[PDB]
């Protein structure tokens, strides 16, 4: 019917919006944060995406883990996540803030990232490369996309 | 039939503030090795579309301000006190055209830090707090050569119309006789709108941490209609253009590159040098720029009398 | 009176887009938050620098409210005594100027 | 064998020395341009 | 080395933990820019500092 | 041996002081930086148009990892566990029987993507180069558990890249 095109062309508007301005918080934590430093350098420009270079915290979309996530940084992660407005995403960036990487079997190394937060795109590498964090976020560009809020809301 | 001429006027500052926002993410691009936005649009132009939607479907904070008055009110007297400094200004006809606009705009930017002080205080950050009372003093010490350097100015012009800043320099451009007075006068214009190497707030918290993403949006829009519209007064004042009575698109189209122009000089300037400390800018001003200032306006009152050259009063 | 019809505009429009802006994410109902500066409850230490430079800014602007009435004070025929009375002001700023600076008002807020 | 060597001659000349080009005019011409350009202005 | 294959102990000295530990001496009658600017001017990784 | 930096007096001559005093009052040296910025302006950008253009890459790249067969069918690994041995992250596990024709196979291979830290030890500790690191590099995930690859995905990775990890052996064994 028309309710439902209607509902349909306004989540592609709202989609397209939040998926071409995505702009991102960066812990830099460790390895992976140098090479996310070198996907915003001039070759890969993480701008030209609409993606600004290192939003402030209290106006961000996107946040990316890029570093080891200790015992003495993890309430401090969770409340800097805690502060974002919605809609809120968490790119997973490396080993390290995957699974653990090289220091899993540590007594001070939270065994991935997603034990505190929600992840939503993983990157895998030691340090993935500028390439494989710029794909990352150009896959979560297109999780954005096929978003389906409105007609959600209006089915129920 | 005025208020097309109000629309007209008011609709353009917003959707040239809306392009400056990507002219300036573009220019800082090409000027760091790299491109600016190409990929929401054709070079970019859907990308204050896409960037305003955005912003307008965000979650806000909430914050538990101390007042919900004054946090009201803060976005309301910077958004007003950003459209209403354009009324006065010739192009080349000026929409209101007041017998005393330059000493208008003089109160209108002396009443323009009350939006810093109450977004300051209406948050309940003590930091935030802080911050405010450092740029609402900043704000102030360079009002102080903003009024003094006009002042000067106005010596050659003889009134405070800003229509006969057109008429004065039909013959020469006034940066000619005035260029110390331009170089400081543009300096602390860059210094008063709070744009580097003078944003102290973007250097180791904001006036408006608390506020929400609209809000924020909102208060960013006013600073940049606050930057446009000081390149254009400075246009008028140091660059006068050719004026023909007949043809006002002449003049239109040539205070409309030189004020470009000067906008672009101002993101030329953003994208060179480090920030300043802050007693290193009051240093700036209260030792360097203030008595050079006092000096040439003492000999810009002085030189019109001994040159036989007093402007006429009307 | 169009400059007040322009007043009424620009108001009208601030406050319906701040309106919007407020209210629009307010019909969203994403999340109730708990959320439970470096300081926490320290109060606000009173610094006696800013509240002098703030003194000197009032007083230097009662003294350009002294020097606004130049530019039409340059017509009169008394020129001499019009042009000593303003170098008189602006050397009386001048001194106010190198009192603060001699005396260290200017300090670490130089 | 063949591996990756320099050759015989080495390489070309690398700078590693500050090069400044130290232009513009003197102290005198450009307090004289500026004066010049108020005597125009005030004339 | 105890004379295994693997190493009984391995101390890693690096130049950042000295440097931070002089950073209060550093910073001594300073302002936070230039709190920062000193922080700069210590080349500090922190994953040597910390190891 | 060493050499000053920082040791030039200032000339007090007339000259120079006015060329200081220039300087000073004239902000030369702040037109030199924006000068040279605008010069930086004027240059072609170092930004390539990904995903259209990719950035150059070796034949020694470590990305993905794959399991690779005999030119005949057979796979290459017969459960020598050198590869669980050397990681330096315990990445790699390993379970091995004899199967029905008495070969020597392994029945589980697991490599954990987010243990590895892509270091290439075990293509290099294999023995009959059953084990590599490909050369893909984006394949990004968005579940946790879609990094936890089983003998199965590393087989259909190897089918699947078979076509350049050859060709990257063929390129640069004569280096090892
Ligand atoms: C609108 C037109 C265009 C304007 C210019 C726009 C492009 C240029 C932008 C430049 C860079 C801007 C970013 C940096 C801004 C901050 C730095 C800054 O401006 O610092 C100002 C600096 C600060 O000085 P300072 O801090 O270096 O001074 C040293 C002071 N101590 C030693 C105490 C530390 O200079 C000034 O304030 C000078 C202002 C202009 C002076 C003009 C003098 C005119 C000539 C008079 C006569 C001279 C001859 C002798 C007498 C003869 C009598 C007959
Ligand atoms: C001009 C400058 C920019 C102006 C604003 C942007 C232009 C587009 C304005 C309309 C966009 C769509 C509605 C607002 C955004 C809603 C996003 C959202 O979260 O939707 C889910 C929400 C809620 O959907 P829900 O019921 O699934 O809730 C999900 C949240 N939980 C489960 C936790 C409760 O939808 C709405 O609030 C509907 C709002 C109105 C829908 C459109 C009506 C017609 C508009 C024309
Ligand atoms: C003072 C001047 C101010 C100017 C401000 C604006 C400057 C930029 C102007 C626009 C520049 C070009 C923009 C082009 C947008 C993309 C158009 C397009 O082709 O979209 C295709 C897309 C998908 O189409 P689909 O049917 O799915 O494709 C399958 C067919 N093979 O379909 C869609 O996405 C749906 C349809 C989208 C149509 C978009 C059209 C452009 C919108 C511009 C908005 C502003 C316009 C100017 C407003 C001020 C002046 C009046
Ligand atoms: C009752 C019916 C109407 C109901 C309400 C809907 C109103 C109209 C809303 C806009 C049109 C709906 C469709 C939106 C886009 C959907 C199609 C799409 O996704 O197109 C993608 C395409 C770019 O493809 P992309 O995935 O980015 O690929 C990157 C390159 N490899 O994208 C493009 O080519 C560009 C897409 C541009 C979208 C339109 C232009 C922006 C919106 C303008 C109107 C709203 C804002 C007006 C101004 C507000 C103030 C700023
Ligand atoms: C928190 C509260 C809300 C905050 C946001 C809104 C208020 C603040 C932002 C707007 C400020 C408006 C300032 C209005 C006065 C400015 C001076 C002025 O009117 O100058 C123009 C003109 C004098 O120039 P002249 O050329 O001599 O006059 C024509 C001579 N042939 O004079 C005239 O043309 C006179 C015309 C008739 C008289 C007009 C009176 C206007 C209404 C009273 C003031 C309104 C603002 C009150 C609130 C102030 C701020 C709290
Ligand atoms: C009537 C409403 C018009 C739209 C609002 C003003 C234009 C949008 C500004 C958004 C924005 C852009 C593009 C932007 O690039 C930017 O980074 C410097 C911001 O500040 C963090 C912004 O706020
Ligand atoms: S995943 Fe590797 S490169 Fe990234 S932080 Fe960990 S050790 Fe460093
Ligand atoms: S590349 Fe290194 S860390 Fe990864 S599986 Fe091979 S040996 Fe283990
Ligand atoms: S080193 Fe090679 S042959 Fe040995 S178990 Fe590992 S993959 Fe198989």
């Amino acid at each position: 019917s028309r309710g439902e095109y209607v509902v349909a062309k306004l989540d592609d508007l709202i989609n397209w919006a939040r998926r071409s301005s995505l702009w991102p918080m960066t812990f830099g934590l460790a390895c992976c944060a140098v090479e996310m430093m070198h996907m915003a350098a001039p070759r890969y420009d993480m701008d030209r995406f609409g993606v600004v270079f290192r939003a402030s915290p209290r106006q961000s979309d996107v946040m990316i883990v890029a570093g080891t996530l200790t015992n003495k940084m993890a309430p401090a992660l969770r409340k800097v996540y805690d502060q974002m407005p919605e809609p809120r995403y968490v790119v997973s960036m490396g080993s390290c803030a995957n699974g653990g990487g090289y220091y899993h079997y540590s007594y001070s190394v939270v065994r991935g990232c997603d034990r505190i937060v929600p992840v939503d795109i993983y990157v895998p590498g030691c340090p993935p490369t500028a390439e494989a964090l710029l794909y990352g976020i150009l896959q979560l560009q297109k999780k954005i996309k096929r978003e389906k809020r409105l007609r959600i809301w209006y089915r129920r | 039939m005025f208020m097309i001429n109000v629309l007209t006027l008011i609709i353009p500052i917003l959707l040239a503030v809306a392009f400056l926002t990507l002219v300036e993410r573009k220019v800082l691009g090409y000027m760091q090795f790299r491109k600016g936005p190409n990929v929401v649009g054709p070079y970019g132009l859907l990308q204050p579309i896409a960037d305003a939607i955005k912003l307008f479907i965000k979650e806000p904070l909430r914050p538990a301000t101390s007042s919900i008055s004054m946090f009201i009110l803060a976005p309301i007297l910077a958004l007003t006190l950003a459209l209403t400094m354009w009324i006065p200004l010739p192009m080349p006809y000026p929409l209101i055209n007041m017998n005393l606009g330059v000493l208008f705009m003089l109160a209108m930017s002396s009443l323009a830090v009350y939006s810093i002080l109450w977004s300051g205080w209406a948050s309940n950050s003590k930091y935030a707090l802080i911050g405010a009372l450092r740029a609402v003093a900043q704000t102030i010490s360079y009002e102080v050569t903003l009024a003094i350097i006009l002042l000067s100015v106005l010596l050659m012009n003889g009134s405070f119309t800003l229509s006969t800043l057109i008429i004065t320099q039909e013959q020469v451009w006034l940066i000619f006789p005035a260029w110390p007075l331009a170089m400081m006068w543009f300096i602390s214009t860059l210094a008063e709108t709070n744009r580097a190497p003078f944003d102290l707030t973007e250097g180791e918290s904001g006036f408006n941490v608390e506020y929400a993403a609209g809000p924020f949006a909102l208060f960013f829009m006013a600073e940049y209609a606050n930057i446009i519209m000081m390149n254009i007064f400075t246009t008028t004042l140091f660059l006068g253009a050719f004026h023909n009575p007949y043809m006002p698109e002449l003049y239109t189209i040539n205070f409309t590159i030189k004020s470009l122009l000067l906008s672009i000089t101002f993101l030329w300037i953003r994208a060179s040098y480090p920030r300043f400390r802050y007693d290193q800018l009051m240093h700036l001003l209260w030792k360097n720029f203030l008595p050079l200032t006092l000096a040439l306006c003492m000999w810009h009152v002085s030189l019109p009398i001994l040159l036989s050259s007093i402007p006429p009063q009307t | 009176m169009n400059l007040m019809i322009t007043l009424l505009t620009n108001f009208t429009l601030a406050t319906l887009l701040v309106t919007i802006a407020f209210w629009l994410p307010q019909l969203n109902v994403y999340s109730e938050k708990t959320s439970p500066d470096p300081m926490g409850s320290a109060r606000l230490p009173f610094s006696m620098k800013f509240f002098l430079v703030a003194i000197t800014f009032l007083l230097f602007d009662l003294e350009i409210a002294l020097l606004l009435p130049l530019p039409w004070a340059s017509q009169t025929t008394n020129l001499n005594t019009m042009l000593t009375m303003a170098l008189l002001l602006i050397f009386l700023l001048a001194v106010s100027l190198a009192y603060e600076w001699t005396q260290k008002g200017l300090e670490w807020t130089e | 064998v063949k591996q990756d060597m320099p050759p015989v001659g080495g390489y070309g000349p690398i700078d590693y020395k500050r090069n400044l080009p130290r232009r513009g005019l003197s102290g005198y011409s450009m307090f004289a341009v500026g004066i010049g350009a108020l005597l125009f202005g005030y004339w | 080395s105890d004379g295994s294959s693997r190493p009984y102990r391995c101390k890693i000295k690096a130049p950042g933990f000295a440097h931070l530990a002089g950073l209060d001496k550093m910073s001594k009658g300073h302002m936070l820019a230039d709190v920062v600017a000193i922080i700069g001017t210590q080349d500090i990784v922190f994953g040597e500092v910390d190891r | 041996t060493y050499k000053y930096v920082n040791l030039r007096e200032p000339s007090m001559d007339m000259k120079s002081v006015t060329d200081r005093a220039a300087q000073t009052l004239l902000w030369t040296e702040l037109i030199r930086g924006l000068g040279m910025t605008l010069s930086y302006l004027f240059r072609e950008p170092a930004t390539i148009n990904y995903p259209f253009e990719k950035g150059p890459l070796s034949p020694r790249f470590r990305g993905e990892h794959a399991l690779r067969r005999y030119p005949s069918g057979e796979e290459r690994c017969i459960a020598c566990k050198l590869c669980e041995a050397v990681c330096p992250a315990q990445a790699i596990t390993i379970e091995a029987e004899p199967r029905a024709d008495g070969s020597r196979r392994t029945t589980r291979y697991d490599i954990d993507m987010t243990k590895c830290i892509y270091c290439g030890f075990c293509q290099e500790a294999c023995p009959v180069d059953a084990i590599v690191e490909g050369p893909n590099f984006e394949f990004s995930t968005e579940t946790h558990e879609e990094l936890l690859y089983n003998k199965e995905k590393l087989l259909n990775n190897g089918d699947k890249w078979e076509a350049e990890i050859a060709a990257n052996i063929q390129a640069d064994y004569l280096y090892r």
